[PDB]
């Protein structure tokens, strides 16, 4: 599928990235980001934090919370970008996100895409999900799978450098 | 104690930038981090900061990060490239103290005997004078009264080095009224 | 009764210690190695004046023209003369 | 017993000293490149 | 050395809650739970003979005791010195400790006001300074805990028994009330202060009445029942109305150091009367 | 085994100045810090430590570092003045340990329960099911001046390893001349 001129940001995702928040041991995050029955589903209650970083900054364009309709699956989702810190919940309950989203029906199924303000999304690095709520009201919220649309923002190595031509060694 | 404390533009567009940057995403009641200065008589001049991760909780107003080895090793490095500005007081963007503000200056004066906190409220565009400069006070009183670990106030103005002078004028020349302003500025000025 | 009284005391603050000295050798190392990549030539040989208090030096040099150093520099100030 | 003690007591005591020693370079070096 | 917990378990009403609390603390090691308690029983209503157990159990606690708090023991030392109420081995009960109290806790100034304390009593005046001006420069470095202040500003305020001490008396009376206010002990002790801290006031020859003392609980909730006098003359200095009959009343309320100043006291209430008529 | 960020929290309440350990309380819980920190560094050098102190102001010692070194060289002075104030100290430990940088790194508290504690029996039970959501391991050991276990202590841990999670204990220590071995000998290698 995807959209014209753009690729899945997956291969940008960092594994020291990921810290999705109340997640239930046996099913984590690694299982949302699989195109499989694995999923993610939540562990003290419906309230799930999911936060992940990229490799090199990333326009996000559009995304996929392809989610079980047994209920469970995504219904409000806040989003913050470029967080400095560890995002409690109080917090993502207070704070304004990036973009506050109502998922219908229609967007949790596997071809369920869901656009993004695009133009809020150019210079991000590490995103937050905070699903507030579930279609269903049910105890815990399932995520089947979850990714990235966008594209790269071309970024450099700082620490290369290196020299290339020049005077080899000394200069003023 | 500490009679004056100049704060040059650098270290208030320092703040409003991190208070830009925090509130960006992260938006918050307030944001810390650390002046630099040096001391001539009993006078002090602040001319550089940094911000540093801090965190304070909504509430229990006893839970605090302040990043102490973020701290000491960007104070280095700002020592690096210049020596004499060494740690002297702390900012925050608070228009309002906080009972949780003086365990943050007790942490600071490990790093300086007498730390001064300054309150730079970048929102307030207003009347006058948007720092505020505080020391930490410990003594008897001499009235009877009980005494306690108490902020007091110590008189702040900014003064600019011609570097800085030149730098702002040059932004601030588009809506620079003139210095000299015969009549119009001068009534204005009195009203 | 004996020697009991210090196994834990004696067997680790010289490691503590120790790893301190190590870490300092190794920041002093660092600092020797900044000032050396800062003390290339040329040097600009100039003559010496005297020196005042408020320790510092005043340079006349080759080049004719006199500069006063807020500090010394490098070298100490009980080896140099006018 | 005190034998062992007095080895272990002397190396610190010459440990700390040679540590005053060092800070002692350390702050001259700051200093000079201060400078 | 044990069997000590045994021979002193005499001499103490209730001798389990009183020995063998201790004794549980000291047979399994814990230290500071035995510590909180040995503080605890010198201020008990009895003549604190256990001190003579003390004065052997010293020993048997101090030969291996690597935990003592030096606070848990000055305490309880500046308590057995006023009970054995002999100033010549004071000065050495107080050195075998103060000699190895150095910690980093700031307890030697607590010795420090203590034979300031017994000097003043055998001498008030002969090298009292000394015994002061060496704890008045080291109260500086750690001015937060303040009971040290306390002692210090209690010890400094007796004092005023050096004859010339009567405005600083009231000032350095003044710090120490401010050192610590809530009660703490019997409300006699308070109106005596306050009262003190009037004549003070009242006699010193740079300081007059001086407010807000007025207006302090420590002394007004005190003398509305007896002892009347002296806030009415209090109030009509601060109030500036020149008056006979109070001060007269306040004169046959305490004679001495307050009738023979009457020249002084006049002085003080008419130029108060200027400052409270330009006010 | 596991990639982790451990922060330890060693008191230093003046109820460390007990002595039911082997000599000195203050110095025992030097070598169960070392114990305990040797693990998570043997483990994977990537696994690294800070520490923070619970009793009095919970200053953080140490920041989050891989240098263990710092850790130990920092437990000096330690000097036992206040009492565990552990509300607000187990919960700075996690807003401080969040700050990290591999954000892979599990959570992971140890800290040293060494005086008695006073807490609100309404909310203490729900602080575990805070640090449910914020997903943190917590491991705690009591000392012989906690009379071996509290109700609420041990509700609270039960609750916030409930549902057979990782098991994270709440060991407490034989009163007495004992170690920290009671957690080496399973605990901090299985739980």
């Amino acid at each position: 599928d995807i959209p014209k001129g753009y690729m899945d940001l997956m291969p940008f995702i960092n594994k020291a990235g990921c810290e999705c928040l109340n997640e239930s041991d046996e099913h984590g995050f690694d299982n949302c980001l699989r195109k499989d029955t694995t999923f993610l589903e939540s562990d003290c209650d419906e309230q799930l934090l999911i936060t992940v970083a990229f490799n090199q900054p990333v326009k996000l364009y559009s995304m996929k919370f392809q989610g079980p309709d047994n209920g469970q699956g995504p219904k409000y989702v806040k989003i913050f970008i470029n967080l400095p810190r560890s995002m409690d919940f109080e917090e993502a309950e207070r704070s304004e996100p990036t973009q506050a989203l109502e998922l219908t029906e229609d967007d949790i199924k596997e071809d369920g895409i869901v656009p993004l303000r695009y133009v809020k999304f150019q210079n991000v690095n590490s995103v937050t999900i905070f699903v507030q709520s579930n279609q269903g009201e049910e105890e815990t919220t399932r995520i089947s799978y979850f990714t990235f649309i966008g594209t790269p923002v071309q970024a450099t190595n700082m620490n290369d450098f290196k020299r290339v031509v020049g005077k080899k060694g000394e200069s003023h | 104690a500490v009679q004056k404390v100049v704060v040059h533009p650098l270290v208030l567009l320092s703040v409003v930038d991190h208070f830009n940057r925090i509130g960006k995403v992260g938006n918050q009641k307030r944001v810390v981090g650390v002046l630099l200065g040096s001391w001539q008589k009993k006078v002090l001049d602040v001319s550089n900061s940094f911000a540093v991760p801090f965190d304070e909780d909504d509430k229990d107003d006893s839970v605090w990060f302040l990043d102490h080895d973020y701290l000491e090793n960007m104070y280095g490095m700002f020592k690096k490239v210049n020596a004499r500005e060494r740690i002297v007081g702390w900012y925050h963007t608070g228009p309002k103290l906080h009972k949780n503000d003086i365990a943050i200056n007790e942490l600071m004066k490990r790093y300086c005997p007498n730390s001064v906190l300054v309150i730079i409220d970048v929102k307030p565009k207003d009347l006058g004078l948007p720092t505020e400069a505080y020391i930490s006070v410990e003594e008897v009183h001499d009235d009877g009264t009980p005494t306690s670990k108490t902020f007091e106030h110590v008189t702040s103005e900014i003064g600019a080095e011609e570097a800085e002078e030149v730098g702002v004028e040059h932004l601030l020349r588009d809506i620079k009224d003139t210095t000299v302003g015969t009549l119009s500025q001068r009534i204005t000025n009195q009203v | 009764r004996l020697l009991d009284s210090e196994i834990k005391i004696m067997k680790s603050e010289v490691l503590r210690v120790t790893h301190e000295l190590q870490a300092m050798k190794d920041k002093i190392k660092e600092n020797s190695e900044k000032i050396k990549v800062n003390k290339t030539l040329p040097y600009l040989v100039s003559n010496v004046i005297e020196l005042l208090d408020v320790k510092c030096a005043v340079i006349k040099t080759s080049t004719r023209q006199t500069y006063f150093l807020p500090v010394i520099g490098l070298v100490d100030a009980e080896k140099l003369k006018p | 017993k005190l034998l062992e003690h007095k080895e272990i007591d002397g190396r610190l005591k010459e440990l700390r000293e040679q540590l005053k020693e060092l800070t002692k370079q350390y702050e001259k070096s700051e200093n000079d490149l201060k400078a | 050395v044990p069997g000590f917990l045994q021979q002193s378990q005499n001499s103490g009403p209730g001798q389990p809650a009183v020995w063998h609390r201790l004794e549980e603390l000291y047979t399994k090691k814990l230290w500071h739970q035995l510590t909180l308690q040995v503080l605890d029983f010198v201020q008990d209503p009895c003549f604190a003979q256990g001190d003579g157990l003390i004065k052997l159990y010293e020993n048997f606690i101090s030969e291996f005791e690597h935990r003592v708090n030096p606070l848990s023991l000055v305490e309880i030392i500046l308590h057995v010195v006023r009970q054995m109420t002999d100033p010549n081995v004071a000065l050495t009960f107080l050195e075998k400790t103060r000699e190895k109290v150095k910690s980093s806790d700031e307890a030697v100034i607590l010795c420090k006001t203590a034979i300031g304390a017994l000097k003043l009593n055998i001498g008030d005046l002969q090298v009292t300074k000394e015994t002061i001006e060496d704890v008045e420069e080291m109260l500086n470095n750690l001015p937060g805990v303040t009971s040290v202040h306390s002692r210090f500003y209690d010890l400094s305020s007796k004092y005023y028994q050096t004859i010339g001490n009567h405005a600083s008396y009231y000032k350095d009376a003044l710090r120490f009330l401010g050192c610590v206010d809530i009660k703490d002990l019997p409300v006699s002790e308070q109106q005596e202060r306050a009262f003190t801290l009037g004549l003070a006031g009242l006699l010193g020859e740079g300081v007059f009445n001086f407010g807000e003392l007025l207006m302090h609980p420590v002394l007004e909730s005190l003398r509305n029942t007896d002892r009347q006098w002296l806030i009415d003359t209090l109030y009509a200095f601060n109030s500036g109305n020149v008056e006979r009959f109070q001060t007269l009343k306040t004169a046959w309320g305490q004679q001495p150091d307050l009738a023979a100043n009457e020249a002084q006291l006049l002085r003080k209430i008419q130029l108060l009367c200027l400052m409270e008529m330009t006010f | 085994m596991v990639l982790e960020s451990t922060m330890v929290c060693v008191d230093n309440s003046e109820y460390m100045r007990n002595g039911d350990f082997l000599p000195t309380r203050l110095q025992a819980q030097q070598d169960a810090v070392n114990i305990v920190c040797h693990s998570k560094t043997r483990s994977n050098p990537e696994n690294n430590v800070g520490l923070i102190t619970l009793a009095n102001d919970c200053e953080v010692l140490t920041t989050l570092t891989p240098d263990t070194g710092r850790i130990l060289s920092k437990l000096h002075t330690v000097q036992p003045k206040g009492k565990i104030t552990f509300c607000t100290g187990i919960r700075v430990a996690h807003l401080a340990l969040k700050h990290r940088q591999g954000k892979n790194h599990k959570m992971r508290i140890i800290a040293f329960v060494g005086s008695p504690v006073e807490d609100n029996e309404k909310d203490l039970v729900k602080l575990a099911k805070r640090l449910k959501k914020e997903k943190v391991n917590v491991d705690i050991i009591n000392f012989g001046e906690e009379e071996v276990n509290t109700e609420k202590l041990t509700a609270f841990v039960n609750t916030l390893n409930g549902k057979d999670g990782t098991g994270s204990h709440l060991v407490t220590v034989p009163p007495g001349p004992s170690l920290a071995d009671a957690l080496i000998s399973s605990p901090i290698l299985a739980g």
